[PDB]
């Protein structure tokens, strides 16, 4: 009862926010990798100047 | 994320920052470069006015 009643009510709120937030999610994680080039240019840099 | 575009900006300040002192130290370099090869220039032509003036008076 509890795994229908409360799985459903995840996959709702779920879907709810991944849809919200999955778009959420790509802008937070494809800024991340910015950070990771900005970083590796960054040292090239230290090590050229 | 607002958090994350105040984070981003920083580093990229910094690789600016980098930027121009990298190429300031390189264009002082550039100077000196050209100031010696005039110099050394000035030393192969005399020493090549030498070579045949020596050989001319003999």
């Amino acid at each position: 009862t509890s795994m229908k009643i409360q799985f459903k009510t995840a996959m709702p709120p779920t879907e709810v926010l991944l849809e919200s937030i999955q778009s959420k999610v790509e802008s937070i994680e494809q800024l991340q990798r910015k950070l990771q080039h900005v970083q590796p240019l960054e040292q090239q840099n230290n090590e050229m100047c | 994320d607002s958090y994350l575009k105040h984070q981003e900006i920083v580093l990229d300040t910094l690789l600016p920052q980098t930027v121009s002192n990298q190429w300031r130290i390189n264009n002082d370099y550039i100077r000196q470069t050209c100031t010696i090869v005039e110099e050394m220039n000035i030393q192969q032509r005399k020493q090549i006015n030498d070579l045949e003036i020596y050989r001319k008076r003999l």
